[PDB]
């Protein structure tokens, strides 16, 4: 099993989001996930007037 | 009422029917005399004169 993908596993001193780029692509990282929402600007700006 | 800004209302009222016939000097370049009383609904809209 590739130990140079799986760097945040194998290396404790790595830190979490150390990636590298060019050479491989690690296979498992920390990724971020939103919850971001965007309604319309006529229900979120009212101008009730 | 129980709001917390009933006089500015109470001010603007006037102050929107009596433009085109008395003005009066503002903060900023954004907002006119012609603004409607039913948006100064919270204290960071009173007007400093």
């Amino acid at each position: 099993i590739p130990v140079e993908r799986y760097n945040i596993l194998t290396n404790p001193d790595a830190p979490p989001t150390q990636i590298q780029l060019p050479e491989v692509v690690d296979l498992y990282n920390v990724v971020t996930r939103y919850a971001y929402e965007t309604p319309p600007i006529t229900a979120v700006v009212m101008g009730v007037p | 009422t129980t709001d917390p800004c009933a006089p500015v209302k109470a001010f603007m009222t006037l102050a929107n029917m009596m433009v085109g016939f008395e003005t009066i000097p503002m903060d900023n370049q954004i907002y006119t005399q012609s603004r409607r009383a039913s948006a100064f609904s919270t204290p960071h809209t009173w007007p400093r004169c």
